[PDB]
């Protein structure tokens, strides 16, 4: 495509430079170009792809929330501008989510056979449908929510069969799916139960880990605990 | 509530 | 142009919303559209224009500095990618500076007759030539530096004739011109002298000010003092 | 060295 004339290795190198320069839109474009080369991604490359788009959509989500709050307060007649601009940001956000979902569907997920890669991509699929669900209101909102649920569920089923309970991808997946239950699916008890069981099963497997693996698993356990403290 | 960050930081 | 079909007042309103949402590229596009309506800008509108572009170029400058530092360290052969990507960011930065300079030349400066508006725009002109000078290396670098100097000098001459020494635009102009002398023109003694004389003449006029004007003038005086502490 | 910020903050 747009990056079609640049070497895969140069796109990866430039994505790393873009992250150091905090140029996340560039980073996402370089990683989209890398995915479109058609080869599978390594662990490090999957993290570059996720970092790039998570930062781009994260900024859009924060702007959408600011605008949505102003719009709800307005509803003196300020005219159509707040709604129009919220709609503009919302369309942009939806476009980025559609782009990421399109990369996952063409063809990252179908080529991912190892449990670590397949879980990583299905967790991303759940996350980008979740971001679509945060702004959805029309006839497809139920279907968008169900698409997030289904992706997270398939990732959970693989992770519980193929990864230890301290694996950081398994932990991050459970963290994000618990956020889905609380914030999207109106299922706070499911969210709390998932976070608690995940935390406790990870705690019981920490004894198997090296110092560096322990650091990763306990970092995500603390995120689970932080949500549990907020929710209880 | 917080979701997973892109990097450990 | 691109915003040609949106009302002036809607562009201004959306620029204010974009700032609240930290969407500075949008903010700059809305303000470019407002300027292109052809009317003069009010004080508040001039500040929206400056905030928008100062934030956009400020991010580009920070990214260029990160990339330029990596490039200088590289000069193992990492291939052409660091230089190529620094060049990409540099071209983008130059393009934004050219856009702002084009708005000032067509036709903000020529229509600005009041000292406050004309000084504001000439200070901006000096700043965007200064940002071009930060990345310049070729046959035009001397001419770019001189263009910044000339704009700042004309602004200084008007400000000293028409504004009190505590006026915040006069103070910010002197602050920025002193940064020009230190960082661009290799004239640290001129930079120190300008900052000191500006600070002292403002101090001696604080007694004339209301509480709110005093707050503005002392805030910029502290910036002058912070630079003097760094430079001495 | 610092130049003028876009807003007082
Ligand atoms: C979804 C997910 C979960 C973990 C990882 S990681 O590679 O183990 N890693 C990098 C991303 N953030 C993070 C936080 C805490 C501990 C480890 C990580 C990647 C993706
Ligand atoms: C270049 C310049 C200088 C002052 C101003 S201002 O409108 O007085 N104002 C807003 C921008 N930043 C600022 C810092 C301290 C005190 C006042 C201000 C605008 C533009
Ligand atoms: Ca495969
Ligand atoms: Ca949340
Ligand atoms: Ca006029
Ligand atoms: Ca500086
Ligand atoms: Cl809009
Ligand atoms: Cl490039």
């Amino acid at each position: 495509g747009a990056m079609g004339s640049m070497e895969r290795a140069s796109l990866i190198q430039k994505a790393k430079l873009a992250e150091q320069a905090e140029r996340y839109e560039d980073m996402a474009a370089f990683m989209k170009g890398a995915v479109e080369k058609g080869e599978e991604l390594s662990c490090e490359e999957r993290n570059l792809l996720s970092v790039a788009y998570k930062n781009v959509v994260g900024g859009q989500r924060a702007a959408w929330r600011v605008l949505s709050s102003i719009e709800q307060k307005s509803n003196e007649e300020k005219g159509p501008e707040v709604r129009e601009y919220r709609e503009k940001v919302e369309t942009e956000l939806q476009g980025v989510c559609d782009t990421v979902l399109g990369l996952l569907d063409s063809h990252l997920i179908k080529e991912a056979g190892d449990a670590e890669s397949r879980v990583f991509y299905l967790k991303m699929k759940g996350d980008y449908y979740r971001y679509l669900a945060e702004v959805a209101t029309g006839d497809d909102k139920k279907r968008i929510i169900d698409s997030a649920r289904s992706a997270y569920q398939e990732a959970m089923d693989i992770s519980k069969k193929e990864m230890p309970p301290t694996n950081p991808i398994r932990l991050g997946l459970a963290l994000n799916f618990s956020v889905f239950h609380y914030e999207i699916a109106n299922s706070p008890e499911e969210a709390i139960s998932l976070a608690k069981t995940t935390f406790d099963e990870a705690m019981a497997d920490l004894h198997t880990l090296s110092e560096d693996s322990y650091k990763d698993s306990t970092l995500i356990m603390q995120l689970l605990r932080d949500n549990l403290t907020l929710w209880t | 509530a917080g979701s997973i960050p892109g990097r450990r930081s």
